[PDB]
């Protein structure tokens, strides 16, 4: 089996895969809706008791059987085979869902080469008579349909949702995002066809990038004091959205899709080697990683408000509060347009959002080609180049469902239901598993020795009591309240709404399908096939 | 609503040097593109370029980049064009012309009442 | 440049019948799902008077009479039973930048 070789290497991937553009989206997005600087105290302290066992769970299970994500659980309780299937389907869902954001990053790239780019100016092939984002000498007037050259840059130039009305109607096929979904998978392809060792000469250098971004950036907003004064008003004492729960149980949630544990993506890369001794401090480092890169990454957006806050003279809160994917787009779109640096933060920039997207599309990818490929040995025998280009031909297709419709309704549909019960019901069922049918006493015998001390005190608690605590406040709170969407000034459909529960509910059937067929064929009285099938007890 | 008045008429001799105006009002001249248009006696229509008061960028065809140079003021409300080296085929009416937004597909709805360059 | 033509030549549109102009081309001028092409009203003397709203939405200030619809780079402006103060030459304007050009021409009368 393969192996990744060099140390850092090998954490790396887990750093630039941990970092997501959702985090640059969901993050900022709803920090401020929820009391700006009173969501950071949640953060943390849901950080350390709800993300520290779910993420190092993954990374613990993997280092113990070295085996995939199907077989594992052949060993400790074999009636839960159906998880992987399950990370397998809501994989594809999120696949399609990930891989049309990176054409839009890749599609303004090819943009950002012109010195006089179309964003100081609307010309005669937009939306021009709502164009009215220009801070002259007091001629500015708000109206309803008022607009920026930013957003018609991003509601109309690539979207194109003026011609679809709404999903019981679809627009037409642009090629313009369907050349940009061959270079996605084609960077892809090249890594992982290869092999695994590869990775350990190739993306090393890739990690390192975005995080030089966001010094660089933060530096260009620090030039003139006008920034500084609005990230002050900002960071405001809001105490008042703390008593009132609101999403305070959706502040845990993002955490959970922060490091996103449960993919068996964790599981493949500690499925190669023992990690003996310093599998905990990836862990430990990787987690407050995350607490600053998110904290930095939505630190340097809403500084570049403050200077637009300047001029405009309006509160942060009107200002990006429809969509959350349209926050980034037409933030940062105002202010290369308006700073005289323009020319070279354009490129640098969008390669930040192309180099996160590879990382994930292929660290993610990872978790599920291992997964098949080690239950098969005829296939990695000689098929493994023919199988994994096989499934990259299933990828794009279930893409063009968004691309080809003309219209992002699949986008702000697939933002909660696709990471919502579908992922959530997979991890529960995760830990609850380890924990309480396998004997936990017995997994901290062998563990210990790899970490040459007793992991008891910190995670004798975690995993029994805090794991299937906070897992059950996301799961009842989400159906007691619905969350109920917007896109652009539409109410989407009662029964559209219906149309992403149940994919979501449908997405995990799987597990609750091969249980039955296991047992069924299974002879005996009931107690035995309990026993037959989960081997511990 | 319309209030796209030119100048007067002018002289053209070989080698000589025009400067038409046009005063942009009526509506909101600084978020729309100015245009102009030849037309002469058995002839039809032909765009001349483009311009906006405040950024100043302008796009030329036609053979009509050799000698074409527009310039507007959005101080002045105005928009003017300077034609040098002129010949008799140049004899011409011009009309200031106003593209609409791309709402409607950039149609031109006002027009001025035209200057002859005789 | 784009090319733009016209036919026919001279419609003797007498009074009680439609009308039927097209505007050929080589482009491919849909974009954005609107196309670029529009009719204007030129009579002797008095400047351009516009007619339709990307061929297709009749426009304020133009009588009822108006029309237009098509696909690809085939067009039609179909128009109501004529009036004899309608008389005027129509031309067919392109948008699309960066350069833009006007059809030929088509006399219209009785
Ligand atoms: C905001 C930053 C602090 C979080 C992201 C971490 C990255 C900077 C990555 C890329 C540069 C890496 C580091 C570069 C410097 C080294 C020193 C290096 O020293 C050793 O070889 C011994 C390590 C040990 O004693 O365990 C260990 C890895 C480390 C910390 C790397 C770990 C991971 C790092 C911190
Ligand atoms: C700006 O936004 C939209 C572009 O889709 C247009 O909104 C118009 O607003 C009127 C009055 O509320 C409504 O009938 C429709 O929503 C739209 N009608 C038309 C004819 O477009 C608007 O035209 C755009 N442009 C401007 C200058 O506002
Ligand atoms: C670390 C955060 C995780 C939690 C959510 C789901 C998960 C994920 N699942 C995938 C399956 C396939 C794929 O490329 C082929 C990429 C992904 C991703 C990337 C984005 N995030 C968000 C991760």
């Amino acid at each position: 089996r393969e192996t990744w070789g060099k140390k850092v290497d090998f954490l790396l991937s887990v750093i630039g895969y941990a970092v997501d553009l959702g985090n640059v989206w969901r993050f900022p997005y709803i920090c401020y809706q929820n009391g700006g600087g009173a969501f950071l105290l949640p953060y943390t302290i849901m950080a350390i008791f709800g993300g520290i066992p779910l993420f190092y769970m993954e990374l613990a299970l993997g280092q113990y059987h070295r085996n995939g994500c199907i077989s594992i659980w052949r060993k400790i309780c074999p009636i839960f085979k159906g998880i992987g299937y399950a990370i397998c389907i809501i994989a594809f869902y999120i696949a399609s869902y990930y891989n049309t954001i990176m054409a839009w990053a890749l599609y303004y790239l090819i943009s950002s080469f012109t010195d006089q780019l179309p964003w100081t100016s609307c010309k005669n092939s937009w939306n021009t008579g709502n164009c009215t984002n220009y801070f002259s000498e007091d001629n500015i007037t708000w109206t309803l349909h008022s607009t920026s050259p930013a957003e018609e840059f991003y509601t109309r130039h690539v979207l194109q949702i003026h011609r679809s009305k709404g999903l019981q109607d679809l627009g037409g096929i642009s090629w313009q995002l369907a050349l940009c979904i061959m270079l996605i998978f084609t960077v892809i392809y090249f890594s992982i066809w290869k092999g695994v060792k590869t990775s350990g000469k190739v993306v090393w250098v890739t990690a390192t990038f975005p995080y030089i971004i966001l010094s660089v950036l933060l530096v260009r907003g620090a030039t003139l004091p006008g920034a500084w004064r609005g990230v002050l008003f900002y960071l405001k004492p809001n105490w008042q959205k703390l008593l009132e729960t609101g999403v305070w149980i959706d502040a845990a949630a993002q955490i959970f899709f922060s490091l996103g544990p449960g993919f068996g993506v964790l599981l493949a890369f500690a499925s190669y080697n023992k990690f003996n001794n310093n599998c905990y401090q990836d862990a430990l480092v990787t987690s407050v990683v995350n607490c600053m890169t998110s904290f930095v990454s939505g630190f340097v957006i809403f500084t570049v408000l403050g200077y637009m806050a300047e001029m405009r003279n309006e509160d942060v809160s009107e200002v990006a509060k429809d969509a959350g994917p349209s926050l980034l787009f037409i933030t940062y779109a105002e202010a290369i347009a308006n700073m005289p640096a323009s020319t070279f933060f354009a490129i640098i920039f969008f390669l930040m959002l192309i180099t996160l997207g590879l990382d994930s599309t292929f660290a993610g990818l990872e978790g599920v080609i291992t997964a098949v490929l080690d239950e098969f040995p005829h296939v990695w025998a000689k098929r493994r180049e023919r199988f994994v280009l096989a499934v990259v031909i299933t990828c794009f297709f279930g893409s063009l469902v968004t691309l080809t419709f003309g219209g992002a309704y699949v986008v702000k549909l697939l933002e909660e239901y696709a990471t919502g019960p579908a992922v959530l019901t997979v991890a529960l069922i995760e830990a609850v598993a380890v924990s309480w049918f396998y004997g936990i006493t017995q997994f901290c015998r062998d563990v210990k020795e790899m970490l040459g001390f007793s992991p008891g005190w910190f995670w004798r608690i975690c995993w029994v009591a805090i794991s299937p605590l906070f897992l059950l406040f996301i799961i009842c709170s989400f159906l007691m309240s619905p969350p109920q969407l917007r896109l652009f000034q539409y109410n989407y459909p009662y029964w559209s709404i219906i149309l992403g529960y149940c994919i979501g509910t449908s997405s995990f059937i799987c597990i609750p399908t091969y249980i039955a067929y296991r047992l069924i064929i299974t002879p005996g009285t009931f107690k035995e096939r309990i026993i037959k099938s989960i081997t511990p007890e | 609503q319309v209030q796209l008045q030119q100048s007067g008429p002018e002289l053209v001799k070989l080698g000589a040097s025009v400067r038409i105006s046009c005063k942009a009002s009526g509506y909101r001249f600084s978020y729309s593109w100015m245009n102009w248009v030849k037309q002469r006696p058995g002839k039809g229509l032909e765009w001349i370029g483009r311009i906006y008061p405040g950024d100043g960028d302008t796009k030329y065809s036609g053979k009509f980049k050799g000698k074409a140079t527009l310039t507007a003021d959005k101080s002045s409300s105005t928009v003017y064009m300077q034609l040098s080296s002129l010949t008799s085929e140049d004899s011409a009416v011009y009309f200031c012309a106003r593209s609409a937004y791309g709402s409607e597909g950039f149609a031109m709805d006002y027009w001025g009442q035209g200057t002859s360059v005789t | 440049d784009i090319v733009l033509t016209q036919s026919p030549a001279s419609l003797a549109v007498s009074l009680g019948q439609r009308a039927t102009i097209s505007c050929r081309a080589s482009e491919s001028v849909d974009n954005y799902g609107i196309s670029f092409l529009n009719w204007f009203q030129q009579k002797p003397g008095q400047p351009p008077k516009l007619l339709i709203y990307a061929a297709s939405n009749q426009g304020s200030g133009v009588p009822a009479r108006f029309s237009g619809s098509g696909s690809g780079t085939y067009f039609s402006l179909n128009i109501h039973p004529m009036e004899e103060d309608d008389t005027a030459v129509y031309f067919c304007q392109q948008t699309k930048g960066v350069s833009w050009t006007f059809g030929g021409g088509t006399k219209v009368e009785i």
